[PDB]
């Protein structure tokens, strides 16, 4: 407050300290494999197996980091109780709406999009980013203006320009694509903004003594996640 | 270590004349008025052209103060140190461009604007847009290109435009008869920040685009908008007062109005 | 942490005709019923008296568990013991707004061990200056035949003797009356900070 | 190397990797806290400052920044590694050659990058929410990163703090029990009981103040101490003790300053702590800490600025401690001059070869 | 350098860090309180003004200003970084070159200003409310700054006094513990308890003061020490005991009497508290004084005066301690000289170059 | 520290038409004769040993508590436990300008620890002199039938006693007057400085 002369200045409001929890699930597979048949084939079954897990695991716990519930898995930011910007609160994250309901709007498409980059705020779009799945970058390039030439990489030859809007592109196909209100583009600075915890590994273990004609491999990591910063992400609803 | 929200920082005070004033209060001193000198007869009196009537405009220096009380994982005197720092940045942004006269700086929007052409000293000059939601419908980006040169060409040598980030979308949000994005042509360029060549500010205290709300302003501040303070910040580290709670003072004081009112014209989105 | 209750016992789910027939009134008259104002009196006053011994509910009214802050950084074990069927942790904010929130918490029912651990590893954070009231039923059954007999006998035999003597006049049974509670109470050995 | 690349994508390339967030509390925990840590550290430090160099490349060293001399610059030096693990030069060059800027960055406030081959390609300096990103793509490559020994770690140092932190806790504990002892207790020297005919009673305000009268003048202090004090019916005086008088937590305190000066490598002898005589005379105890924890920290800083600042040169330099001219190694100079000077059978010149002396 | 510039701007550029809160506090309870804090920096704050310093400019040194002479100069300078870690030294320069008063500004009214590029622009001298801005931003530099190593902070010294606050209020409330339990104490040495017929019954003031002149007299006092003392009915001596007659807090006070020797550095021995004997005969602990807290204390100013008086010459100069003639480290002076003169086998010449002589 | 209550019972509050019933109902001489306004008095008693010796209210009577200096730097305890909605925190100054404040504290209401707790470490200073002043509403709730039961029945078990026998006379039940007060009396282990 700005303080007069003859007003003996009241004290002014602390500001809250909020305290939000990761929980950091744990994510397990435990695939069963015969003796026999580790002991017999040419390939190399128990590190092929370390391949499939190491595969599976950084696609699982992506999903999770989207589209999971707060329950059992990491949360992902699309789950979380989200409300129009401009009505925006911190419980929340803000989204805008891009005009009709099947798609992009069709009098200005990319008018969604331009909005939405300077809807975010001037101080997270320092280091920011998309993030989309493939058939949502597919409708973005199909975005064409009224002669029929391409608004992001104008030639039909040199695609992928990995700019957009002066911002990266994250293709990460956990997205739902579009809808009748689904949340195909996300923006923002998700360094600040989502939270991974993690224990950095993945630790494999064989044990025969559990099943024993087979060796009954498994391997565990554990990650949590959610949103640490409520303003540094907004998303598109294709509704309104 | 404690996170908080990133808040704006961009806040007027690099494009302005900032001055150092150690007193109560800092007097800018402007004529007025020309000389009016006049071409002379051959056979005539000639005396007492004219002399410019002078006007001193106080900078009152105003003070800022906020007053938390703090009521060993990430050590509370820097990060409330460094949270009231950002604060006081942020606080006098708004009194710079919005402020009224009561115990802060009045901003350079509330100084009784006055259509330009119709200019006078005691005021300052607008350009219309045309209709009043927006910009006009026929031809935007028109009342952008007339408001720049619509000033003065020696104070746009170094002059700017001031925005939030939501009138630069709109401005972005401009297209031809083919929808090619008139500034900042592709999807793929970004913020271009020199529009019209001339820099961007976006300063988030600017009011929106409204019914007759002047959301674009262009100006050589330097001359215009004079920031007078103490470039110190006061640190009580208080304890008294309350055994529980800390309650650090910490105060910075500081002033500012327009001191040349040529030098700044806004955009009025009316007819 | 106020912990009132939203709704009493209705008193017609109290037994006072059983009662009667405990305290050896008489059978056949055509009165039978001078005293129905009094008895339900005294097993109101026996209840609640081994309600706050055992910290037990036994009618399973509904409880308002008002808090500010929570006990420990995910659990909060809640102080009546048989609950089931939390309701609602509506959270209120600092004036006015409540939201109810399904918030990710979960129930572990327990007699001794009330819980409502969250599974999220943070049970729904708390505005600064608010509070958070949990509305759940608690208690043993809905009509008095759903209590644990024992317990039941143990308000026979308190009422019988709040019944028999007014003032308190002084007066080692095997399961007396304290003996039979003695299975209900909580043990605890924690005077801790966690 | 060829492993390098795989390690690196599991921490994550381009990203910064933190390691120990509660690195800055320990500094004031137990190094501004406690005094055997704080002496620790600086008996350490200041003796690694003394020791000179044998190489140009020593004029950037006696004089690297200005208010930062030679002997002040190591102590900032190894006062991070022994603090946090890592020490950290910046070398600011406004010349191509030998740059004339050092600076320690601290610790706390710096950040690796695995990189692509997991060896680093960026420190991140991040004061507030600023950063910096250091970048080590080149050949010059600006900072030295000098890392104590972390077999678990692959990035960082192991800080010998961290491996005392629970005898800093205890240390730090037991000393402020012993103060909030002397500041909470409520010892009396006596009471007097006053029951009264019932089992309880109080005496009247006039009473009690002729009680204090008589207790102020005539029974408190040391000019009173002993009068013989008559008790009438109901009075009664039960003098109070104070149990545990001395020594709370006194060997567990005297143990712990013992095990933080354990793990710095100080001997018990230089530091000051009281505890049984290991050394003996302080010819040893300071050729004891000279030769296990100071030059052989010395002998690893030294060879690392023997490299860094050699990559701005063009010819490789060495730069090793003295071990020589530094005076708390005398007496394994005494026991070598004197074994080869009395060693009368070779000759003049056969033992100046020995001794490092140039021959005549 | 380039760290420093993002460093300033997260604190505030051009306005005053004060740092340490209670430094002011420190020195009140600290040093003027109790004897083991007093003694400790009056030992090294003479010790380190009695050291020779090798260099003209040390005429300035000798006679700064009128009554602080030069031995009276370094005892303000030191005995200001041992209480809050920061010297400082104001020049008056009426000429150029070599300015002729040199004054030791006390370190709770001073205060840095961080400037634009995170090195220093501003000293701000605040008494009362009155300030002064010392300037910065020119190359004399009015002002040396001698810091001691502080990791955490970036602007002032870490105070040792501050790293032994703990041991200095123990040692401060245990010895006020024995003044006020010396000065708060009931003891008597007995209590004749007259019950009477009932339980409770006063005796009458006839009786009472038969039996003061009977207590007054008779027994009372040393030459009536032992009388056999009939007590007849309802009379009784209950002789009272004092349970915990010495050692109240005797041990801990003096593991914390330690504690702060330990944290300035000065041996147990010198200082005269008791403890186990670590060193032997003065010889070593005397020597160990100058090795250990002195001589590195005092080439850690004299590099600061070496550098912030060459500012104001041409040429620079160094200015080093004597390490000769200081007749502590006599033991490292004979062990040197009967070392190199036993060795008989180099030639006369050979050695004086050895142990600083001028060569003949 | 005064704490006197600014208004008393109404009198007509109290259960006396209930407290004739746990005199004489259901079994007796009649409802005989007992002076009406007696047993108020009696009530009045009663309430008033077990509003000491357990700290609480029992009526939801209005209070005043006027108190120079804060104890803490923020907390404030206050001492009649079951609390609700402080009606003002007026502050008067040493000559008596009484300016109430208006926020600035939150009442955090617990039947164990009651408090102010202010927001932050700021609670509203003293004037010098201008003792501070806190009027609240502490207590269960307005008519008698709110109260907790076994709290109620230790006051006609008490209140029957004072009418039963007139002088301090001689007479160990199990649930007497003194173990349905124990779950009300305030536990505190604190002899300290704070």
């Amino acid at each position: 407050g700005w303080a007069s002369e003859t007003a003996a200045l009241s004290e002014t409001a602390t500001p809250q300290i909020d305290r939000i929890t990761i929980p950091l699930h744990e994510l397990a597979a435990m695939p069963k494999a015969s003796q026999r048949l580790l002991d017999d084939s040419a390939f190399d079954i128990e590190t092929w197996l370390a391949n499939r897990i190491a595969d599976k695991f950084a696609r699982a716990e992506a999903a999770a980091f989207i589209s999971g519930d707060g329950v059992d898995k990491p949360t992902g930011f699309l789950t979380k109780t989200k409300v129009a910007n401009g009505a925006w609160a911190w419980g929340s994250l803000g989204y805008v709406a891009t005009g009709a309901a099947g798609d992009f709007a069709a009098v200005n498409a990319s008018d969604a999009v331009v909005d939405l980059v300077y809807a975010l705020g001037a101080e997270y779009r320092a280091n920011a980013s998309f993030v989309m799945n493939s058939k949502t970058a597919g409708a973005v390039r199909k975005m064409k203006d009224a002669d029929g030439r391409f608004l992001w990489a104008d030639s039909l030859a040199a695609g992928e320009p990995a700019r957009l809007m002066g911002y990266p592109v994250l293709i990460a196909e956990d997205m739902p694509d579009i809808a009748a209100n689904a949340y195909a583009i996300a923006f923002g600075d998700f360094g600040n903004g989502y939270t991974i915890a993690e224990r950095p590994d993945l630790r494999v273990l064989r044990d025969p003594f559990s099943a024993k004609p087979h060796v009954l491999f498994y391997a565990s990591k554990r990650v949590g996640g959610d949103v640490s910063d409520f303003a540094a992400i907004k998303l598109l609803k294709f509704a309104a | 270590t404690i996170r908080g929200v990133l808040r704006s920082t961009a806040s007027l005070r690099q494009i302005a004349s900032v001055v150092n004033v150690e007193a109560t209060s800092f007097d800018v001193l402007v004529d007025k008025t020309d000389m009016g000198s006049g071409w002379a007869s051959e056979t005539a009196a000639l005396s007492e052209t004219a002399t410019p009537q002078i006007d001193r405009i106080t900078i009152p220096l105003h003070e800022l103060a906020a007053m938390p009380k703090a009521s060993s994982a990430f050590d509370i005197e820097t990060w409330l140190a460094n949270r009231i720092a950002d604060k006081f940045a942020r606080a006098e942004a708004a009194a710079f461009i919005s402020g009224d006269g009561v115990d802060k700086p009045t901003g350079f929007l509330t100084k009784t604007k006055v259509a330009n052409g119709a200019w006078a000293w005691g005021s300052l000059g607008y350009v219309a847009t045309g209709a009043a939601g927006d910009f006009a419908a026929v031809n935007a980006s028109d009342a952008v290109v007339d408001l720049v040169y619509a000033l003065g060409a020696e104070y746009r040598a170094n002059a700017s435009f001031v925005m939030n980030s939501k009138t630069a979308g709109a401005v972005r949000k401009m297209k031809d008869a083919d929808g090619r994005f008139l500034w900042a042509d592709s999807l793929a360029a970004g913020e271009p920040a020199r529009l019209m060549g001339y820099p961007v500010l976006i300063a988030e205290d600017m009011p929106d685009i409204a019914a007759n709300a002047y959301a674009i302003a262009f100006g050589d501040f330097g001359n215009g908008y004079t920031i007078a303070e103490r470039p110190d910040l006061r640190v009580l580290r208080d304890p008294f007062s309350a055994k529980p709670h800390v309650l650090f003072y910490a105060s910075k004081r500081v002033g500012g109005d327009v001191s040349d009112f040529a030098a700044i014209k806004l955009l009025k989105f009316a007819a | 942490m106020m912990l009132n209750e939203v709704t009493a016992v209705p008193g017609t789910a109290l037994p006072v005709a059983e009662f009667r027939d405990h305290l050896r009134l008489g059978t056949g008259f055509a009165d039978l019923g001078a005293e129905d104002a009094a008895l339900l009196s005294y097993l109101r006053a026996a209840i609640a008296a081994i309600e706050g011994r055992t910290a037990k509910a036994l009618i399973s009214r509904g409880f308002r568990l008002a808090l500010t802050a929570w006990r420990w950084g995910d659990m909060q074990t809640l102080p009546i013991a048989p609950v089931a069927t939390v309701t609602a942790l509506r959270l209120v904010d600092a004036a006015g707004v409540e939201t109810p929130v399904a918030a990710g918490w979960r129930l572990v029912p327990d007699m001794a061990r009330p819980r409502i651990e969250a599974l999220g590893a943070m049970l729904p954070m708390i505005p600064t200056g608010g509070r958070v009231e949990i509305d759940f039923t608690a208690g043993f059954g809905a009509s008095w035949s759903a209590l644990p007999v024992d317990l039941a006998q143990a308000v026979f035999l308190l009422a019988a003797q709040y019944y028999e003597l007014r003032h308190d006049g002084a007066a080692a049974m095997p399961f007396g009356v304290m003996a039979l509670i003695e299975r209900w109470r909580t043990v605890r050995v924690l005077g801790g900070r966690p | 190397s060829v492993t390098g690349r795989i390690v690196a994508m599991a921490s994550g390339a381009g990203r910064p990797v933190w390691g120990p967030r509660d690195t800055v509390s320990l500094m004031r925990t137990g190094f501004a806290g406690n005094p055997v840590g704080f002496r620790s550290v600086k008996l350490i430090a200041e003796a690694t400052a003394a020791v000179p160099l044998i190489c140009p490349v020593l004029d950037l060293l006696r004089r690297p920044n200005a208010g930062q001399g030679r002997a002040e610059l190591f102590e900032a030096l190894i006062g991070q590694i022994l603090l946090s693990g890592n020490g950290y030069l910046e070398a600011v060059c406004p010349e191509p050659g030998v740059p004339r800027e050092l600076h320690v960055l601290r610790s706390d406030r710096m950040a690796v990058v695995p990189g692509a081959d997991g060896w680093p390609v960026g420190y991140d300096y991040t004061v507030g929410g600023r950063k910096h990103r250091f970048d080590m793509t080149g050949h010059p490559d600006p900072i030295c990163h000098i890392k104590s020994f972390h077999p678990t770690d692959d990035h960082y140092g192991l800080s010998p703090m961290q491996a005392a932190a629970v005898a800093l806790d205890v240390h730090n504990a037991a000393s402020a029990w012993s103060k909030a002892l002397l500041d909470n207790a409520a010892r009396p020297s006596g009471a007097i009981i006053y029951k009264g005919a019932d089992g309880q009673g109080v005496l009247a305000p006039e009473q009690y103040e002729r009680l204090i009268f008589e207790m102020e003048t005539h029974h408190q202090g040391a000019r009173n101490a002993g009068r013989p004090m008559l008790l009438e019916g109901g009075l009664d005086w039960k003098p109070m003790g104070f149990s545990p008088s001395d020594m709370e937590f006194h060997e567990t305190k005297a143990a712990a300053a013992r095990e933080i000066a354990l793990a710095f490598g100080v001997p018990p002898m230089l530091i000051g702590i009281p505890g049984d005589a290991t050394y003996a005379n302080y010819a040893e105890a300071n050729r004891a800490f000279y030769r296990l924890t100071v030059l052989p920290l010395l002998t690893r800083v030294s060879a690392a600025l023997a490299w860094w600042l050699s990559g701005y040169l063009g010819a490789q330099i060495e730069l090793k401690p003295d071990l020589d001219q530094v005076p708390a190694l005398a007496v394994e100079r005494d026991q070598l001059w004197a074994r080869i000077g009395a060693a009368g059978f070779l000759s003049n010149s056969e033992k100046r070869v020995l001794l490092g002396l140039p021959p005549t």
